[PDB]
């Protein structure tokens, strides 16, 4: 069941039927993995700021943030040595490959693990023990930034999911401009204090300024300040209490406020199309409820029949709804047939027509069958009409109807399992009856010159009975 | 129906009182927060009409166990006392309770609570969220002025809100010195409570419109914080406003960006098939007058064609039956052949001056007047001899039809009319089935004398 | 000619055809007429600054605006005496009205008279002499708030500009919003210097904070730095050099800013839609061209089959385009009729089967043809199908195929007035060819069961004569 | 052709030459306006720079003579010297001669003008436009990364346009006290010419993008009129920009939104027919290869089955002539019986594992296989005994089918693989009518021995 295991986005339970499950090999598409996946996945959002903070600030890497990246660093470790156990997916045989030897060099081959080396490195723990210090500089922090190669890790989880059915495209779709607006503000804000701090006049900086002593405090103060910089920045509010001071302040900002120009642009271009395709069929079903309102108001027609046009309407469209699934289409023949002939193989087989049959012919018949669907008054075979097809009805029901010119009376009412204008088909004349729907129907055609070549031209056993059951009718 | 001495969900009673419970409910939206933020002990002015307003949603609060409801699962109108009760014991009892408490009594039990406590009386907020839910699945409402009536409210509310949470925060400030609005007018704490929301609304404002003016931004962290999740819920709040704007634009300006779509097709036609400088004319004016008469509800055959035979049989039935019945032909012919003579009859409008049927011309069709009104030119040697004039509720056509031969006189509408057309294959059919054609041509050479 | 004549926005030229032109009477169509209604427009445009600008700075209405507010009353006072010798027209009759005593008294029993002659009113100027000084304080420029009545006629023009489609749309929608959002810039700028003008402290205001001598500089001083505030806000830069200072200020201004938020969302909302459908028919013909070139790489193809394949789809296209001016189905059956037997009566009488044929029957075929278009290789009918329609070809080409079961071999070549398909009409058996078109063609189809019952039972004149004719062709 | 010595529209050399004068036109539309705002008198690093960009475009302009163009009348690719000649004359002559003027010898003309004169030298920017407009009618490049990039030229262009004009009205000043720029810094006369620079820069796109801090904004009246209009030009602006931002984002989203709409149906349809939990997956499975196979060219029926039937058979027959010919029942049977053999016949593909043939069928159709591979797997009672395998371009299913037997050994493959299909009334159809079947059922029986 291997592509209907790789579509769901969490992931599916693995039990012992072991179809793919050899020993020693970790099934990628196995529920348990996918849970470790979107567990390092949460691990990667702390990464992500965790790696800008210490860049930007440089007193947060003494504390309680070198212990807590080691704990990390060691999750992302043991997710090496568990990659070469990891099943994949070829995209030219879709045969879910599990053998070591071949696991373990398409990895190796692949900048992921040079990547995931050189990001689980702990380097600035490494270097405090063989030197005396921490790591300090300009150019120093700019090694706890391999660590967002880790975002590929979010880059994935946000398109695994909107494929998945099972989960809303408007809550996922929202979270993932969430999770980019918001760690743009942390990366800009980060990097307009890294100016600031590494400048050579602290007071002539953005946050010198207003804070004289701005290295001396708290980095959840600098960190606030900047965060509030960046936020009114982003949204265009734009205060300016807090604002650039030196030419290599003014040189980002005004880069930061080009790149927000498309960030903003892009989260309304996405916001106003997740509400103009939700309500795309609501304003389709009010755009023809409307005008039957307006129709019964400008005239002034019962409630009754107004009562008769929207119920009337509202079922229609629920034709025009289900009459859209139909998939089946496309698919090989092989497959399609096989649905057929557990959807419409007892209706077809007994018909009172195809009684006495090969099997092979039913079968042919069986693999081409489409079916439609009917609202419940529709005439789909008006009298004295060109025989140009039959119908065979699945679930629901018709009335047989004959004008005598001026009337219209119901001749007798069929039900599922019963053809619906044969007598013109069989005859070749003009169809000497007017079938019209009386509930939703589903019926299912067959055509002339279709069956009448596949009847007479092909199939040497059938003969000189079926005219004795259509007489029998 | 009902028991006696009890209440329904639709009853008109029921939602006259609900609608001015809305009303209360809009005055504590108001209210709430601004006793929160900028009050800290019951004053006189709102002391008592907040009592009020307690009292009216206590008597709404008992009154629910009168009231039916309707199941989603049966779709029966429950209006049994028992059960009634329990369905509102389920939920919404004792949340409906808390929201009406007298706050002096809330003092009693402890200080400190007042703002925090007349908060919780948000929770009779729900009804907002159903009267717009209501009024929105509704058809008898514009879908624009109520949904962009909802982005007023809650953008309103927003505005309103985050002004005394931004107020709050620089009155429980200790040196109110710095803060965002001690830092511009020092004395603010004794200042007029209005000038104070005065200007907290307007720091609201700039802020949410994104002008920032910069007077009156934060000062502390504690303020800094706060507007970072403002401006946030701002961000988010406001793409969503753009976002509802132009699903209500491009969804307002249809019916007019299809009309010149149409007088822009009706030039090229007449361009590639080079029309004569007589039809081109002919054919503009009767899709003008489309849009006019179907602009109102006299006509519409886009989509009221798409109806089974059985109703639209009805509607031109009751629509026309009356006039049918008034023409000098068919006076006593039948019971049924008068309901298909109606029901397969098409009506069509005309414009003035719009000669319908000409002299000479092959007897195709004849026509029935429904309103307005023209006159039987004939063109002779001298032309322009106008003959008579009819009227609404009478018949042309008819002699060249019934005896197929050449149209005798011209008839030229001189206002809008709507008459019905027949063609001669079908009144032919449907009268040959029968036997009543006698009484018609009866009629007919009665007429001619 | 009337609804054509009306139908044009600046009107058309009126000659002495004199169809509806009696004496003492301007028909309100005429383009003279119309060009004075232009004039009367921009003159609007001028009362609409002026009017609010004297209420604002009230130093203006002593100079050289008072007798351009004279002139300009003038012009608005002679269309008052010259709406009486206008047409109108009704909407429940369409008759054009034009008698005197009719035009008289639904011009004044309107609200138009009452308002037009209270705008015209010139009383800043009766004010002038029969008082000493002009008029002064804050109600008194409550006066000149009339002229703005006149907008009326500039709310006219963009509506009888959205519907002439000699007009681009993207134009004169585009221009809207500039009129619209400038008078509003114009409006409130003139409010809040007219609320800072009349504020006791003059140094508490939003200008007086600036410059402390504002009442007594020009008054082209305080217009450009209240534009310039207005403008700042409008636009949401908000500088914050120029805000509000009292709370008379701070009220307006935040009622201001409160409806530029829908202002500023509705110029979006028509931008992004006069964008959005502006594109639409571009996409439809890059999507489908883009796979014929993605299908044309991702195998190696030559190119000569993309050139067959883009060259086919654009013929496609082009059909699919001009069969879309297919308007001529609504209209009543006597235009629709004239106009058929304008386009295909010469197609329709000469048919070879139409030839001794009475001139009723004739005009009941020419009546009811729908002429459908085909692009050039499509087959409209197969070999052995059951015989539903024939065809008639007006233009184009088509050709007649005759499968031997394996090959397809082209018979013979039919090009404009020939009928294809008519052999299994007439016999009633399976069309015993292939008629599949050769040039984009445009034929006129007449459907079985309606031919053959209106040449059968309704008519008694043609009668054994056609079938020489079929057995000469 | 050509004559000796000439140069034609898409000659190699000609389009890299016209796109090396597009890099010289990104210089001058930055070189020219800080030319006019920054720069009184030519300095060095630009007065010798800009007489080299001059000479390039003399050289171009010299080099017009004898380049061919093309009627959009006629279409004929006009090639005669005292033609092209007069038809440069006729417009782009003398104005793309004064606009490679060198600067130095307009000052001895007279002073005053070097800045303003130039300024016309934007006239060589019709040629971004030129480029702008053929990338984006070209189906070579990405329109989503075309159409987007002048977007963001022409921002940047404004935003450095306007940064010029603004300096320049404050250079302008007397009393450079009282500035814009001049209030900020007040030495700003002797400054960096970069610090100038980045402080307008700085104060353009705060204004454009609407952020407006505060520092940095208009002081005269000259500068609020300036600033009046370049707020106006920015509100339409950014409106458009907007604008084209959501007709690239509704365009580009619109091939995955299409998938979840298909995998939501095929869940509906399974759920109303009550599908058994072994043909759901299997249709799943089927409509995921397909997205896979169909985001390449592998797989395109929605829009190529819109063609002719005599395209669609030169496609099919250049892909799998070749193909058809290596099969051995068909060895030589004739020239056209393969050609509308192979025409007719339709090709899938099938996930791994998904045996396309069951054993005691009945024989309704036969594949070829062209790549992929599977094994002939019987079930017998004792099950999965597995017959050999077969490769790309070999038959399956042909004795079944040229026999009328119930297919006898089941397919199963093992790779995504890809087959020919072909029904057996059509195969008996198109060899029914010939005299080749004869070599057909002689290699049948030759290959069974
Ligand atoms: C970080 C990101 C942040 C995300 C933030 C995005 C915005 C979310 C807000 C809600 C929203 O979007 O609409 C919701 C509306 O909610 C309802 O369904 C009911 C609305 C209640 C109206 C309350 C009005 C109070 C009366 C006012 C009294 C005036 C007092 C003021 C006097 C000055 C849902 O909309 P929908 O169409 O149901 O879907
Ligand atoms: C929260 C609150 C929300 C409120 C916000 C809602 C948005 C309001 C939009 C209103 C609007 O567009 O008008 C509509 C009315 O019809 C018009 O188009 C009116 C045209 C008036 C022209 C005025 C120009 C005067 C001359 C100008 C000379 C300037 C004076 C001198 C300047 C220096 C148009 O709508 P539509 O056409 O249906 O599209
Ligand atoms: C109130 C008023 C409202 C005014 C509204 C303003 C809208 C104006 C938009 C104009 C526009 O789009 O052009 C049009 C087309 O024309 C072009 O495509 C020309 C492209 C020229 C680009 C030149 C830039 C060179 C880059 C130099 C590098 C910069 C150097 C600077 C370095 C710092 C429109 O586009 P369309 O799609 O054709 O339609
Ligand atoms: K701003
Ligand atoms: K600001
Ligand atoms: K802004």
């Amino acid at each position: 069941s291997v592509s209907s295991s790789l579509l769901p986005a969490f992931g599916t339970f693995i039990e012992d039927d072991n179809p793919s499950s050899k020993p020693f090999i970790v099934l990628h598409f196995d529920r348990r993995y996918r849970l470790w996946e979107l567990f390092l996945v949460i691990l990667v959002g702390y990464s992500a700021w965790a790696s800008l903070f210490e860049l930007a600030f440089e007193k947060a890497a003494e504390g309680a943030l070198l212990t807590i990246d080691l704990v990390v660093d060691f999750f992302f470790a043991v997710d090496i040595i568990l990659t070469f156990f990891v099943s994949y997916l070829d995209n030219t045989t879709y045969l879910n490959v599990t053998d070591h030897k071949l696991i373990a060099k398409r990895y190796l081959k692949s900048v992921a693990f040079v990547m995931d080396v050189a990001s689980t490195l702990p380097i600035q723990f490494i270097y405090k023990t063989i030197t005396g210090d921490v790591g300090r500089g300009q150019a120093f922090g700019f090694l706890n930034l391999l660590r967002l190669w880790r975002l590929r890790r979010v880059a994935e989880l946000f398109k695994r999911l909107e494929k998945d059915a099972h989960f809303n495209y408007f809550v996922i779709r929202v979270i993932k401009l969430l999770c980019v607006t918001i760690f743009w503000i942390h990366l800009a804000g980060c990097i307009l204090y890294w100016i600031a701090y590494h400048y050579p006049r602290p007071t002539d900086t953005w946050i010198g300024s207003q804070v004289e002593d701005f290295k001396e405090r708290s980095v959840w103060l600098g960190y606030t300040y900047s965060m509030y910089w960046s936020i009114v920045t982003l949204t265009t509010v734009g205060y300016g209490d807090l604002h650039a001071v030196n030419s290599r302040e003014k040189t980002f900002n005004m880069f930061y406020m080009l790149f927000n120009i498309g960030l903003t642009s892009y989260i309304i271009g996405i916001m106003t199309n997740l509400v103009v395709h939700g309500a795309l069929r609501t304003f389709a079903m009010r755009s023809a409820i409307n005008d039957i309102l307006r129709y019964t108001s400008k005239n002034r027609l019962p409630d009754t029949m107004r009562e008769q046009m929207l119920a009337h309407m509202q079922l229609k469209f629920k034709t025009a709804e289900l009459r859209q699934e139909e998939v089946l289409q496309d698919l090989p023949k092989a497959i399609r047939s096989s649905i057929n002939q557990h959807l419409f193989r007892s209706i077809i087989e007994e018909a009172y027509l195809f009684k006495g049959f090969p099997e092979g012919l039913l079968v042919q018949l069986v693999s081409q069958i489409q079916a439609e669907y009917f609202p419940p008054k529709m005439e789909i075979i008006l009298q004295n009409e060109i025989p140009t097809d039959f119908y065979v009805i699945v679930s629901g029901g018709v009335d047989i109807i004959a004008s005598k010119g001026v009337s219209e009376q119901v001749l007798a009412k069929l039900g599922p399992g019963s053809m619906a204008g044969e007598i013109g088909v069989v005859f070749n004349i003009p169809q000497p009856f007017t079938v019209r729907t009386r509930r939703l129907s589903q019926v299912i055609r067959i055509g002339h010159h279709k069956f009448k070549e596949m009847v007479q031209s092909d199939n040497d056993v059938d003969a000189k009975m079926i005219i004795a059951n259509f007489m029998t009718y | 129906k009902l028991r006696r001495f009890v209440v329904s969900p639709y009853d008109h009673k029921y939602r006259i009182w609900e609608a001015f419970l809305v009303v209360l409910v809009v005055y504590t939206a108001w209210v709430s927060p601004f006793e929160f933020g900028f009050l800290r002990k019951p004053r006189p002015p709102l002391s008592i009409t907040d009592n009020i307003v307690n009292a009216f949603f206590a008597i709404d609060i008992i009154m629910t166990f009168f009231v039916g409801y309707l199941d989603k699962s049966t779709y029966l109108i429950v209006d049994d006392r028992k059960q009634i009760a329990f369905k509102y014991l389920r939920s919404w009892f004792l949340l409906d309770l808390v929201s009406t408490i007298p706050s002096e009594a809330a003092m009693r039990i402890s200080s400190q609570s007042y703002g925090l406590f007349n908060m919780l009386r948000l929770w009779r907020l729900r009804r907002v969220g159903a009267l717009f839910a209501r009024l929105e699945k509704d058809r008898n409402f514009n879908y624009f002025w109520v949904r962009c009536a909802k982005l007023v409210c809650v953008t309103l509310f927003a505005v309103h809100c985050a002004a005394c949470f931004y107020y709050l925060i620089a009155a429980r400030n200790s040196n109110p010195a710095k803060t965002w609005i001690g830092a511009n007018v020092a004395n603010f704490l004794e200042e007029s409570l209005w000038m104070r929301y005065v200007t907290s609304m307007y720091w609201s404002i700039t802020t949410l419109t994104t002008v920032g003016y910069g007077d009156l931004h934060p000062v502390n962290t504690k303020e800094m914080i706060f507007d970072i999740f403002y401006m946030l819920f701002n961000l988010g709040l406001t793409a969503y406003l753009i976002g509802n704007m132009t699903n209500l634009v491009v969804h307002g300006t249809s019916r007019t960006r299809n009309f010149r779509d149409t007088i822009q097709a009706a030039s090229n036609f007449a361009h590639r098939n080079h029309l004569p400088p007589r039809l081109q004319d002919q054919m503009l004016a009767h899709l003008c007058l489309k849009y006019r008469t179907d602009s109102e509800g006299l006509q519409q055959q886009e989509t009221l064609d798409a109806l089974p035979k059985a109703i639209r049989s009805s509607i031109s039935h009751f629509l026309f039956y009356s006039l049918m019945d008034k023409v000098y032909l068919f006076r006593g012919v039948s019971n049924d052949l008068l309901f298909q003579l109606v029901s397969e009859m098409k009506a069509e409008y005309f414009p003035p001056k719009e000669d319908v049927i000409l002299q000479n011309e092959a007897p195709t069709d004849f026509y029935i007047l429904v309103n307005g009104t023209a006159d039987l030119v004939d063109v002779d040697t001298g032309t322009e001899s106008i003959v008579r004039e009819v009227k609404a509720g009478d018949i042309i056509g008819e002699i060249g039809v019934l005896c197929y031969r050449p149209q005798l006189f011209t008839v030229r509408t001189k206002r809008l009319c709507q008459l019905l057309r027949m063609n001669r294959t079908t009144f032919l059919n449907i009268i040959q089935a029968n036997v009543g054609d006698g009484t018609i041509i009866m009629n007919n050479l009665l007429q001619h004398l």
